[PDB]
């Protein structure tokens, strides 16, 4: 009942943090 | 024909392991016990030579207190002529992830064990003492904040005579550090280095993912947008070798359940035994909000 | 030569008659029960368990009062209506001679003792305190 | 995995905080008082001890209040009134905090527990039971 | 005439050392 997938759409992300 | 290799990938993080810190200590059959000295009384009183008596002290107390232990069991199939074939052995890698599903559950006990058949985490316990951060009032307001100077203020004020004590908290916790820059636009600690790294080797930097971060994933709490919550933990300093205690009974075991099995199916059964209290909760010291 | 077993073996009162009492049984990890009459009895008696959890408000302080789902071993022949834990103290049982008792698992964090209902007027002879044994701290 | 420790150990009520209780002592050999708090005090709290014996009229019902004397030992340099023995719970004893004692020496058939004059009003917010200790019977 | 016990409160501090 189960099987993977994915194609690259890994849309990179951002991290800001300041103080 | 196909090839096949002798490799095997494994893409499974487990996380980041407290077992090694705690004090380690092998038991037998359940209902263990030992000391807890309280306080030398002062039994002396210094003399001078001339009297010929000397005076009483106050006694201490011993407390013979004592601890339970918890176990662990669980149950599972397997079809008789499917082990046959299907080369790959499913028995082993039954074996295995068993033993390693009773690890991070002893780890996530020892943490965080709510009483009652849960060996009492040391963070839900609570007799470690703890300091917070202080609120700064930008544009007068004072919302909780937290910069590296509460941080310096945790770690030094640890009184070092109880011996170098281990200081543990989240992976964004050390990113959102490391990410401090002053007034210049300059870095802050962790300065010279295109390098940064988590290092960690021995000094004091540790890190554990399956700890309750104060980030709330990332991006919040500090952040340029939404504030921080107040009340939420940050990290820890304790020498677990001494300040938490992990106590080890019988090694994962597995036995055919003989009855309820037959020639068409198997029914296995494994268990084990452990648990863990908490030594002198007034070496270690916890950082909140 | 009696030794102070106030610093091991610890007792409180739970039912003094006519006022249940919450004991917490937190830092200890074995407990039982002790039930005494104080007068004649009329019909048998029952008492049901109860349950507290840590209030959201002091984590050391207890919240409601939840029944307490009774686990059977094996050779059990039957299983209370509800499946919910609870003590008889039988007619017929002289005000000199105790009665004792345990729960096999706990859950929760304070132990509560209620008169069971239709047999409240003879909770007043009865008097119900427990002991702890572990300490863990 | 909490024994039954009704049986081996059991415990009664002696103070429940507005009248005291004859607890028989007798079919044990060893025992002791745990103290508990149910609000905060006001001041040290003091307690007189008595020991009763078999009223003639029945071998196994109260008689009088005979005051049970303290006695010392090597570095007791502090003895009362010509010696009884009287316990004194301090301040600063808060609830979720009890307290242990004992009595040296036994004497009687069974011990009771009587708040001393002036310590009433703060009795009344004090539960004092018993736990007895290696019975033979 | 004595035990121990300590609930929880443990009152979580601040350190406060400006110039």
């Amino acid at each position: 009942m189960d099987c993977r997938n994915l194609c690259g759409a890994a849309a990179p992300s951002r991290l800001v943090q300041p103080g | 024909t196909p090839q096949v290799l002798a490799l095997e990938v494994d893409c499974n993080i487990e996380c980041a392991s407290l077992l090694d810190l705690y004090g380690q200590i092998e038991v037998s059959r359940s209902t263990f016990t030992y000391m807890k000295i309280a306080d030398y009384g002062q039994l002396g009183e210094y003399t001078c030579d001339a009297k010929c008596d000397a005076e009483f002290g106050e006694p201490g107390n011993i407390r013979h207190l004592e601890g339970k232990t918890y176990d662990y069991r669980g149950v599972f199939c397997f079809n008789r002529k499917n082990l046959q074939e299907a080369n790959y052995d499913f028995l082993s890698f039954m074996i295995g992830a068993a033993q390693r599903s009773h690890r991070i559950n002893r780890n996530q006990a020892l943490m965080i064990g709510k009483g009652v058949n849960e060996p009492k985490g040391w963070l839900t316990e609570n007799c470690f003492p703890v300091f917070q951060t202080l609120p700064v009032d930008v544009n007068g307001t004072s919302t909780p904040a937290f910069l590296a100077q509460d941080w310096r203020r945790f770690v030094t004020s640890f009184p070092a005579e109880y011996g170098e004590a281990r200081s543990v908290m989240h992976q964004n916790v050390f990113g959102y550090l490391a990410a401090m820059v002053d007034a210049n636009g300059r870095f802050l600690f962790g300065d010279g280095d295109l390098t940064f790294t988590p290092d960690l080797v021995r000094e004091r930097i540790r890190i554990s993912n399956c700890l309750p971060d104060p980030t709330e994933g990332n991006t919040k709490g500090g952040t340029g947008q939404d504030a921080f919550a107040a009340g939420s933990f940050v990290a820890a300093q304790a020498a677990w070798k001494t300040a938490f205690y992990a106590v080890e009974k019988r090694p994962m075991f597995f036995e055919q359940y003989e009855g309820g099995s037959s020639a068409w199916c198997v029914k296995y059964q494994f268990g084990a035994e452990d648990g863990g209290f908490v030594g002198c909760c007034e070496h270690g010291r916890i950082l909140q909000i | 030569m009696n030794f102070n077993v106030g610093v091991d073996f610890p007792s409180f009162i739970a039912w003094d008659g006519e006022e249940s009492f919450p004991v917490k049984v937190d830092g200890f990890n074995q407990f039982g029960f002790t039930f005494k009459t104080i007068a004649a009895l009329t019909a048998a008696t029952t008492f049901n368990i109860f349950y507290h959890e840590p209030s959201d408000a002091d984590p050391c302080v207890p919240g409601p009062a939840i029944r307490v789902p009774e686990v059977p071993f094996c050779d059990t022949v039957l299983l209370s209506e509800d499946g919910l834990a609870a003590v008889t103290l039988p007619e017929t049982v002289t005000p000199d001679s105790f009665c004792a008792g345990t729960v096999p698992c706990m859950n929760g964090q304070w132990i509560s003792i209620a008169p069971a209902t239709g047999s409240e007027t003879n909770a007043a002879n009865v008097q119900i305190t427990v002991t702890m044994k572990g300490a863990t701290r």
